[PDB]
């Protein structure tokens, strides 16, 4: 059921009387980004991996010498 | 009768039977005013939720 695009997820199961191919042009969101549906792709390598959109919080030195002139 | 029934089938909101059908089913039911249960499709849950004219014109009250 993951492979069934949205709308249609909508459509199906009765949430609306009217189908994305036929409801109306103002009814249907602007992108300024192209489409791209991709399901569910659990137990394959596209599982989404998570991660850390920061870097750590507490930055250290990079080491620079002097001499004792 | 009294004021909480006995009512019959065809103010029942449910689907029912059709013609010699319908005879045989009051002739072998053991109490003919009882419903199979099964909804309306053209009234029950209709016009879907996210289609209800009403929210245009919604207002907080
Ligand atoms: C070998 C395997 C073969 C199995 C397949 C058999 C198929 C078949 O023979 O169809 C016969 C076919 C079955 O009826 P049907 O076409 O499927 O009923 C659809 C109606 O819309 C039915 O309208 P309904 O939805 O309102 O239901 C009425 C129902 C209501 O049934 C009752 O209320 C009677 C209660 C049971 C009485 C039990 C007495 C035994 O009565 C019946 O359907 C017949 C039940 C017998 O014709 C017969 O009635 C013969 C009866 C024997």
């Amino acid at each position: 059921m993951s492979q069934v695009e949205p709308g249609w997820h909508f459509w199906l199961g009765y949430g609306v009387d009217t189908a994305p191919c036929n409801t109306p042009k103002e009814k249907l969101p602007i992108r300024a980004y192209p489409y791209k549906f991709q399901p569910n792709y659990t137990g394959t390598p596209g599982a989404f991996v998570t991660y850390n959109t920061l870097k750590p919080k507490i930055s250290a030195w990079e080491p620079v010498t002097k001499q004792r002139s | 009768m009294l004021p909480g029934g006995p009512v019959p089938v065809f103010k029942k909101y449910t689907v029912g039977s059709k013609g010699i059908w319908e005879k045989l089913r009051v002739l072998l039911a053991i109490a003919p005013n009882r419903s199979t249960g099964n909804p309306i499709v053209p009234l029950y849950r209709v016009p879907t939720p996210g289609s209800r004219p009403e929210a245009n014109v919604y207002q907080d009250p």
